[PDB]
């Protein structure tokens, strides 16, 4: 179908940066303090952007 | 600060810090600074640290909790009462002292 | 923050960390002297009736 055609066409574009994204996500889950990760989850449950909060 | 709670497996409350097997926790228990290493959490259940800012879910069981002492510099920690926690001292059964056989003399 | 000596708590808040909408305070009678303005309604301006004999 057309969804499959779009999938197989956009695979190679979409997959170039996926490695660094997963690397950064896992390194964050590992190296960052779990209290900080819990605070991020808390703010995300509160509908806020925790990155903007941290910068502020 | 806060409380440690056991609740059934599934969706984690946002804000709760999971305590998986292998998690080390520096605390103070009855005036004694201690490290608790989590080992063999039961199935269908998980344990999490809930700060006071985090609301507890339903069907949660507070295993042990801390008091409110924000002005305190040196926190008091917890007080595990008899029945709150089953602490096992190793028996260490001292076996029989190795005695050399006395030879008989008629 | 620890309070100092000779401090007077004018008004305080309760401990409600799980609460989303805080309750705030409760100023009791004698805790705070709130003054409503008197607003004394002056006499209604009346036009003088002229006399008729
Ligand atoms: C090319 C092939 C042939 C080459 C021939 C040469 C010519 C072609 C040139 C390139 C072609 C352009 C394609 C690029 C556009 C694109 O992304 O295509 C996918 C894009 C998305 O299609 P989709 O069907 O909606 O994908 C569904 C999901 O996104 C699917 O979700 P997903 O799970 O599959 O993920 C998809 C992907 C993409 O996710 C997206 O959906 C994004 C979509 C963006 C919109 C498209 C923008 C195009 C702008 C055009 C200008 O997600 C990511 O990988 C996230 C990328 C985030 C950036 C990576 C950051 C790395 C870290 C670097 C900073 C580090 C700082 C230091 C930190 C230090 C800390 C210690 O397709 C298009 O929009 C068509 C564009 C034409």
């Amino acid at each position: 179908s057309l969804a499959k055609v779009w999938m197989y066409a956009s695979w190679i574009p979409r997959g170039i940066p996926k490695a660094m994204a997963n690397e950064l996500s896992s390194a964050a889950a590992a190296l960052a303090h779990p209290e900080a990760i819990a605070r991020v989850a808390q703010l995300e449950s509160q509908g806020k952007n925790p990155y903007r909060v941290a910068r502020a | 600060t806060g409380c440690v709670a056991s609740f059934p497996e599934g969706d984690v409350p946002p804000g709760a810090v999971e305590c998986l097997p292998g998690q080390v926790i520096r605390t103070k228990v009855n005036g004694e600074d201690v490290m608790l290493e989590i080992d063999e959490v039961d199935p269908g259940y998980q344990v999490c640290w809930f700060k006071p800012d985090v609301p507890l879910p339903e069907n949660a069981e507070i295993l042990w909790s801390y008091p409110y002492e924000p002005t305190a510099a040196l926190p008091t920690g917890t007080t595990w009462e008899e029945g709150q926690a089953n602490v096992l001292i190793p028996a260490e059964p001292t076996p029989e002292a190795a005695v050399w056989p006395p030879t008989p003399v008629t």
